[PDB]
């Protein structure tokens, strides 16, 4: 039995923007649609919309986001 | 299967396989925004002359 | 017929790209079942400049 298709989305471009728990290919299912933009520098407040689906209380998805400074100090 | 056709070590095996989708269903364009378009060509009466259908 | 279509498509309208990349960048290069694509099959680009750019 293979875990179900729990998926992270990745935008950045470098990489395969979408992975499932399983190793199915979910990102060739994508037709060539990508995720093409960032959250710009010295972004404050936003809100996110989500929509779902085929989905029961209790399960839980995240949003993750990084934080990548040009220098060991500053630039707050 | 490997005792009714025994082939030897190394033998050539030669296939021919459709990677394009010409004829069928493929797409030859989209965008990033909105995805792959899906069509069909067909060679018209003349011989010349393809359409292509887009799904 | 046949053999003036093989002249038409020595003559059409065409495009390529020739492009420079390391593996798994993101993409795997091998056969179907290892790679994502192989020799033949059909793949997209952007090219850098171009007016429409999420062509």
């Amino acid at each position: 039995t293979y875990p179900a298709e729990n998926v992270v989305v990745d935008s950045d471009p470098r990489e395969e923007q979408v992975s499932s728990e399983s190793g199915s290919p979910i990102w060739e299912r994508m037709n060539s649609v990508r995720f093409l933009h960032y959250i710009p520098p010295y972004t404050g407040e936003v809100t996110f919309k989500l929509s779902v689906s085929g989905a029961v209380p209790g399960q839980i998805a995240t949003l993750r986001l990084p934080r990548a400074w040009s220098r060991p100090w500053g630039l707050e | 299967i490997a005792s009714l056709i025994p082939l030897r070590h190394g033998c050539l095996v030669w296939d021919i396989v459709d990677n394009s989708g010409w004829g069928s269903e493929t797409a030859f364009g989209g965008s990033l925004l909105t995805g792959l378009v899906r069509a069909v060509m067909n060679i018209a009466s003349d011989g010349m002359t393809e359409g292509i259908d887009i799904y | 017929i046949m053999a003036a279509r093989a002249k038409q498509w020595a003559t059409r309208a065409k495009h390529s790209h020739e492009i420079q990349v390391s593996d798994a960048a993101p993409y795997i290069i091998g056969e179907r079942g290892h790679g994502h694509f192989w020799l033949g099959d059909r793949v997209g680009t952007t090219v850098l400049g171009y007016p429409d750019p999420y062509t």
